[PDB]
RNA sequence: AGGUAAGUCC
RNA sequence: GGACUUACCUGGCAGUGAGGUGCACACACUGCAUAAUUUGUGGUAGUG
């Protein structure tokens, strides 16, 4: 089809999916998604934050303000189609 | 939505402004607007060499501008 | 002649133009399209890198954020 | 557009930069808040229960 | 609706010290005269405070909100109405 | 807006005719993207969609950057992401080369 | 929002563009993410410039801190309110 | 808060001034790019044989 | 007072040659004639010039629209 | 609609 | 404290709540304007 309206709407469907996000400053952050945002801030539980080159780092819980984020990176099983129709 | 900048005060005032690139400059305000622009007039480019240059009547970009210092009383 | 931003574009679109990034890399090519936030399509892009051509590559995108000035042929 | 002064318990149904500075320059502000902080200085009376141990 | 609670605090701070450090990394220490919304900032007896560690005395400096880090607010103003 | 009216589907007449129709295009015909990203990788893939700030959600990406002595190529392959489009610089259909 | 109210009054670390930490009670925030930190303590890393000796953390207090929204990058929660 | 009873006002007194610390990064235009942004001239030779492409789903 | 944008339009009208300072970009600046603009402050300049700093030679554009998130600061002749 | 200021009454 | 009077400063658009219809103004929620200089679509690139 074409280009939907918006595409964060999408990711505030991930709620409870498990992902790996990278920031635009290498920091890489692998846990679950509680929620998401319009502004694409996002709040994960059971975390594993990893800084560039540090050595990772667990966490209960993480909010990151959304113009950091470079992408997210989902599971392989993530149904696009049933959740792109939007 | 976007209300202008409080510069009244600063109008007419010798100014030192310190700016994007790790440049200054120096000069008299002849005017704004709501994005901070900023009209210069007897303008001093101030460059790293120590050198002054003059350029007068110069337009700067709001977006670009740090600080503002007020040489002459506001 | 006050010749403004979106009318200077819509001469060029049609013509080859070459658009050079704030990043350093210029792509050369056809400019088909244009909108308001003044993205550009082009079209048999090549990319010069540091002055000098780098490669031929295609139909490419610019997101206009990236761009720092377009200019004709 | 709206604005809530804390102090007065009441609303600028516009706000604007003016609009909150003749507000907050106001008779009835100023004393509001010259009230909050002195109802505040009391918050020490409640020093005194520790003041009796 | 618009304005936020922290630019509240931010206006109450009007009329005392706050220090500011901008995305340069410069330091500015005085008497915050006035606030805008956005954070642009009029201040006045500054003790400016270079990257390298000099520092410097400033009467009247305006700041444009955009380029701020953050504020040093005074702790007073935890006691706020709005705080609560 | 010049728009203020509430069906800016003047949004899809853009989306079809105007630049970022290379990406509805590359949606619909399921072609190969390369787009040069601002950590300066090479990602590699399909557009399953997209939207206005090239906000991407991607399918079988492979990202692909240079790292050091003399240069190494190195190169992931990734599955599924959505690719914030902020980050984009640069995104190029696949030249139909045979 | 309860995203965020659920963490207010908490002691939250707030990690910085530029690498800083702020650790800090978390008395308010908005539309932006400023937030508004008590008693906030900042710490950062210093790298050691010889290949390998121990890093610094460097303490330093600030007291009561507006952080602009535009350089936040993340929170995490350190510890409960204080009493 | 600014016109108090000097007994409240006092209240609004700052803290002392900070401890100086040097920056943490290099200033945007001083910092050495040693592998700056570079193109994807390099990278066709990655695309796939159209004739090995999938079919256009609509 | 003097409006930024007025004084842009009276270096448009007196064909005044622009030199623009870039934003971040310390090394290079563009010069040439401002023959348009706009709201977002991108230019038209009719014969436009690369000049760069640590080499002191320039390089020829011809007409250009120099979007306005770069410029730092406009200049004369 | 709301704030402010000045006035009139309660 | 409360009521009215006058002057001054302010005021984005739409859908729903809201049940005779329409208009005006307020409140609540939801959108849009809003990816174009001051935060929510990058000169903080991850480059050791
Ligand atoms: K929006
Ligand atoms: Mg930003
Ligand atoms: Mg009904
Ligand atoms: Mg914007
Ligand atoms: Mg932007
Ligand atoms: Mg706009
Ligand atoms: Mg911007
Ligand atoms: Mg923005
Ligand atoms: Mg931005
Ligand atoms: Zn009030």
């Amino acid at each position: 089809g074409s280009g939907s309206v918006k595409l964060v709407r999408f990711l505030m469907k991930l709620s409870h999916e498990t992902v790996t996000i990278e920031l635009k400053n290498g920091t890489q952050v692998h846990g679950t998604i509680t929620g998401v945002d319009v502004s694409m801030n996002t709040h994960l539980k059971a975390v594993k934050m990893t800084l560039k080159n540090r050595e990772p780092v667990q966490l209960e819980t993480l909010s990151i303000r959304g113009n950091n984020i470079r992408y997210f990176i989902l599971p392989d099983s993530l149904p696009l189609d049933t959740l792109l129709v939007d | 939505k976007a209300h202008p900048p409080e510069l009244k005060k600063f109008m007419d005032k010798k100014l030192s402004l310190k700016l994007n690139g790790g440049r200054h400059v120096q000069g008299i305000l002849r005017g704004f607007d709501p994005f901070m622009n900023l009209v210069i007039d007897e303008c001093v480019e101030m460059a790293t060499s120590g050198q002054q240059n003059n350029i007068g009547m110069v337009v700067i970009r709001g977006n670009s501008i740090i600080m503002l210092e007020a040489l002459e009383r506001v | 002649l006050p010749l403004n931003p979106k009318p200077f574009l819509n001469g060029l679109t049609g013509k080859p133009v070459m658009v050079k990034l704030k990043w350093g890399m210029e792509y050369k090519g056809y400019l088909v399209s244009v909108d308001g936030y003044m993205n550009m399509q082009l079209a048999n892009t090549e990319e010069y890198i540091d002055g000098a051509l780098s490669g031929h590559l295609g139909e490419v995108l610019i997101r206009c954020n990236n761009v720092l000035y377009i200019r004709g042929v | 557009p709206k604005f809530y002064c804390d102090y007065c318990d009441t609303y600028l149904t516009h706000d604007s930069p003016s609009v909150r500075k003749t507000h907050c320059s106001g008779r009835k502000h100023k004393e509001n808040v010259k009230d909050y902080y002195q109802k505040w200085m009391e918050e020490q009376a409640q020093s005194l229960i520790d003041k009796t141990t | 609706m618009s304005i936020g609670v922290p630019i509240k605090v931010l206006h109450e701070a009007e009329g005392h010290i706050v220090t500011c450090e901008t995305n340069t990394g410069e330091v500015y220490r005085g008497k915050l005269i006035e606030a805008e919304d956005n954070m642009n900032c009029q201040m006045s007896n500054i003790t400016v405070t270079y990257r390298d560690g000099r520092v410097a005395q400033l009467e009247q400096v305006y700041i444009r909100g955009s380029k701020i880090r953050f504020l040093i607010l005074p702790d007073m103003l935890k006691n706020a109405p709005m705080l609560k | 807006e010049m728009t203020p009216e509430e069906l800016q589907k003047r949004e899809e007449e853009e989306f079809n005719t105007g630049p970022l129709s290379v990406l509805t295009q590359s949606v619909k015909n399921n072609t190969q993207v390369l787009i040069n990203c601002r950590n300066n990788k090479k990602l590699l893939g399909r557009v399953k969609a997209f939207d206005r700030h090239c906000n991407m959600v991607l399918e079988n990406v492979k990202e692909m950057w240079t790292e050091v002595s003399k240069p190494v190529n190195k190169d992931r392959y990734i599955s599924k992401m959505f690719l914030r489009g902020d980050s984009v610089i640069v995104v190029l259909r696949n030249p139909l080369i045979a | 929002s309860s995203k965020m109210l659920q963490h207010i009054d908490y002691r939250m670390r707030c990690i910085l563009q530029d690498g800083r930490i702020f650790i800090g009670t978390f008395k308010a925030f908005d539309k932006h993410m400023n937030l508004i930190l008590c008693d906030c303590d900042e710490f950062r890393k210093i790298k050691p410039k010889n290949s390998k000796q121990a890093e610094r953390e460097e303490k330093r207090v600030l007291g009561l801190v507006l952080l602009r929204g535009e350089n936040l990058v993340s929170m995490t929660v350190e510890g409960p309110p204080p009493k | 808060t600014q016109f108090l009873p000097p007994n409240l006002l006092a209240l609004f007194a700052p803290r002392d001034p900070i401890p100086y610390l040097p920056p943490l990064e290099k200033l945007p235009h001083e910092k050495h790019h040693n592998q700056p942004y570079c193109g994807i001239a390099p990278y066709i030779r990655e695309f796939e044989d159209p004739r090995d492409a999938p079919p256009p789903t609509r | 007072m003097v409006q930024p944008i007025n004084l842009i339009f009276r270096y448009l009208q007196n064909r005044s040659r622009i030199q623009v300072w870039l934003y971040e970009q310390v090394n290079m600046r563009i010069e040439g004639c401002i023959i348009g603009f706009d709201e977002y402050m991108n230019l038209v300049l009719d014969d436009a010039e690369e000049i760069h700093s640590k080499t002191k030679s320039r390089k020829q554009l011809g007409r250009i629209m120099l979007k306005g998130d770069n410029i730092t600061l406009l200049q004369s002749v």
